[PDB]
RNA sequence: CAAUGGUAGGAGAGCGUUCUAAGGGCGUUGAAGCAUGAUCGUAAGGACAUGUGGAGCGCUUAGAAGUGAGAAUGCCGGUGU
RNA sequence: GCAGUAAAUGUGGAGCCGUAGCGAAAGCGAGUCUGAAUAGGGCGUUUAGUAUUUGGUCGUAGACCCGAAACCAGGUGAUCU
RNA sequence: GACGACAUUAGACGAAUCAUCUGGAAAGAUGAAUCAAAGAAGGUAAUAAUCCUGUAGUCGAAAAUGUUGUCUCUCUUGAGUGGAUCCUGAGUACGACGGAGCACGUGAAAUUCCGUCGGAAUCUGGGAGGACCAUCUCCUAAGGCUAAAUACUCUCUAGUGACCGAUAGUGAACCAGUACCGUGAGGGAAAGGUGAAAAGCACCCCGGAAGGGGAGUGAAAUAGAACCUGAAACCGUGUGCUU
């Protein structure tokens, strides 16, 4: 049937313009009196999925 | 372009254009194959199937127990190594049919036509003219035609009688102007075609 | 071509893999499959996402955002798109859909900037971006918004 | 075990726990035996409190 | 002029079995099977002759698959020690 | 869906993909987001896509075959004990 | 009830071929014809459009049915305008507690149900528009009936198949849910093929018989009833070369 889509993922990536996939940052939500300054705005960004990552994750996002 | 008008005694009577662009491309094999094997494929009324390990009588009971007879150890009188056993993955009821884009369907008839036109195979005949059903006339007619043993003939609507009258010539099928195939006008040798029906095919395939 | 001789495309078949059929055809015992682990076995292999019980990538990562579920996106039509049409002729919506430039007007039209007029014309859309304000009078021509 | 005036009957549903653990339950109606007139001749019969708070005839 | 051991494994080219479409053929002046033979190709394999056999079957191109067995203490049937 | 022969095919243009991306979003647009910046940086911008189909994989299906110890529902049985 | 109309549970008619060759027999081969609204198909001593049953086409019911045109027949009020009053579905909506359902986990559950307690309005009203309200828009619950498009095939009728051809295809092509097994629920097989025609071997010989060997039937009898073809494992009898 119908090919199912990772709906866990699909609320954690925006597909980018040459199919990359834009993903939020980790280490982010709390704990914050023990990360440095430094982290914190470099951790305000965005990433992009690696391609190791990228080839385990294909399908569970084809239809985004 | 100009093809003879004969009349159904051979005659030559007048002349008429059928395009180029339709009764005169190049034909392409590509697309003619493909077309040839979506109409075969479509004719396929596959309705073969088999029985598996769930739909074989009976065969529930776990022959023998696990362990301590020697023997091997099964499972039902019904696996597929067994006698009289279900069968792993045979037929199955399907369809075959596939489609292809429209503007292929069409360089499809175009290039067939083109291919019985270019090895002339292409007889322009006015009209018809049967006012009643009689075989015997529609052989005379063809031969007086010098039509090989196998020849596709094409009227302008539905025409009863010369429909009813090439039924029984073995070798010779009637279609109308808008019911022409691929897998018909390529067996075909020649084709017949009435300069109304040819008019309507320079119409439609365009 | 005659259907006694006929041919295919060059290389537009294929005979497929029959596996487990001899030594000789490569893929004889074993199927491909390896040896043992969850990869031989029939219905095997792992659900795709899952790092033998490692935390998946997508639960590592925080969710972010939301969906307005009224969105006001639009059929867009560039500058250059424009010079399909010709000078002074007054344009639609309905006009540009005639023409097909436009599969659908989704929620508008949306005149963008990225080429050039070579031309003089009126226009009438939903939406227009500044850039094609300026394009269209340098040219002269109103757009009447609608 | 029908009121012979509502229909009000038992319905079954789950007895749910503190961690959504679930088990088969049974709600029953607040069926009481009264003396009505049924056709008439006086009879004991299962009738619900709730149509015996406002209509019927002891 | 260089290269050619090879297992898990990747790639390519192919040989065979049944059926279908078309074309062209063979068949009581003896088909398919079966048996024998000292024959041909690089291999999967292909012919030819002679016997038994008493009716179907090849070849070319292309399509589809219940397509290839030596092992599963495999199943069924025969026959051994 | 309709016509058609259980075919081809014709008709059917809701939809579907692409021609513009950026941002959580409002929104803006060959730019956009962060940001006070006209800084810097992220993703873009230099057109090629789409329909069908052969082949290779993968998902959902029992999904290469065989094989448990076992679980649950409805029935049969105190002629042995 | 009373008249018709096609269709369906028997059926009827239905074109056109002869000769030679090989053969046990031709439908084959060869030559010369013929019909076709019929060259679908199955038979026939081999492979048949013209031999047979049929096919295309046409025709056809005493009756007993579905079906349908009508004729009856049986039923029977159609509107507007005011609007002062009146009426418009109660233990109901709905709320609280506990549950189910709705893609959505007593929860916002609004939409919606069930149990338990409460419990309303009557147009100057009531419900809905995803907590929600105010306003707007839509609707008018708590009574009932309703064909079509839709799902399925124990059957029956006609037909189709790049579906199987007896370890396949139904378990079952064959007296099969039967031998058989079990106290019972149940479980469950194996097993088609002489030839064209039974022409199924008159008599004789050995033998008690089973068998056999002649003769005869037949194209063929290593086609003789366990009967078409008859592989391999396996068992024998000879021997050329070896030990």
């Amino acid at each position: 049937p119908k090919m199912k889509t990772h709906r866990g993922a699909a609320k954690r990536v925006k597909r980018t313009a040459s199919g990359q996939l834009k993903r939020s940052r980790a280490f982010t939500s709390h704990l914050f009196a023990n990360k440095s300054t430094k982290q914190k705005r470099q951790l305000r960004k965005a990433r992009l999925v690696s391609k190791s990552d990228m080839k385990r994750v294909k399908q569970l996002l084809a239809y985004k | 372009a100009n093809y003879d008008v004969l009349k159904l005694d051979g005659t030559k009577s007048g002349s008429i254009e059928l395009s180029d662009a339709v009764f005169g491309i190049e034909p392409n094999n590509s697309v003619l194959f493909e077309a040839i094997n979506l109409q075969r494929a479509s004719l396929r009324q596959g309705t073969h199937a088999v029985k598996n390990r769930s739909a074989v009588s009976g065969g529930g009971r776990k022959p023998w127990k696990q362990k301590g007879t020697g023997r091997a150890r099964q499972g039902t009188i019904r696996a597929p190594q067994w006698r009289g056993g279900g069968i792993v993955f045979g037929p199955t009821p399907r369809s075959y049919a596939y489609k292809m884009p429209k503007k292929m369907r069409r360089l499809a008839l175009r290039s067939a036509l083109s291919f019985k036109a270019q090895e002339n195979g292409l007889t322009v005949v006015d009209a018809f003219n049967f006012e009643a059903p009689k075989t015997k006339e529609f052989k005379n007619v063809l031969s007086t035609l010098e039509q090989p043993k196998k020849v596709l003939v094409v009227t302008e609507n539905e025409d009863v009688n010369v429909e009813l009258s090439a039924r029984n010539i073995p070798g010779v099928q009637v279609t109308t102007a808008q019911g022409l195939n691929v897998l018909d006008i390529t067996n075909a040798d020649s084709l017949v075609i009435t300069e109304a029906a040819a008019k309507k095919v320079e119409e439609v395939l365009g | 071509m005659k259907l006694h001789e006929l041919k295919p495309a060059e290389g537009s078949r294929k005979e497929r893999n029959r596996v487990g059929r001899g030594v000789a055809t490569g893929n004889g015992k074993t199927s491909g499959r390896g040896h043992k682990g969850q990869k031989a076995r029939s219905g095997g292999g792992v659900r795709p996402g899952f790092e033998g019980g490692q935390l998946p990538l997508f639960r590592r990562l925080p969710k972010r955002g939301f969906t307005n579920i009224n969105r006001k996106e639009y059929a867009i039509v560039n500058l250059d798109q424009l010079n399909k049409f010709e000078d002074g002729t007054e344009v639609t919506p309905a006009l540009l859909v005639e023409s097909g430039v436009v599969k659908n007007e989704k929620s508008g039209i949306k005149i963008l900037g990225n080429g050039s007029l070579d031309k003089k014309l009126t226009v009438k859309a939903h939406k227009f971006s500044a850039s094609a304000a300026e394009a269209i009078d340098a040219k002269g021509g109103a757009h009447e918004v609608i | 075990k029908q009121c012979f005036v509502t229909g009000r009957k038992a319905s079954t549903g789950n007895r749910r726990s503190h961690a959504l653990n679930s088990t088969k339950r049974r709600w029953n109606a607040n069926l009481q035996k009264v003396r009505i007139l049924v056709d008439g001749k006086p009879k004991k019969v299962w009738v619900s409190a709730r149509a015996l708070k406002s209509g019927k005839v002891t």
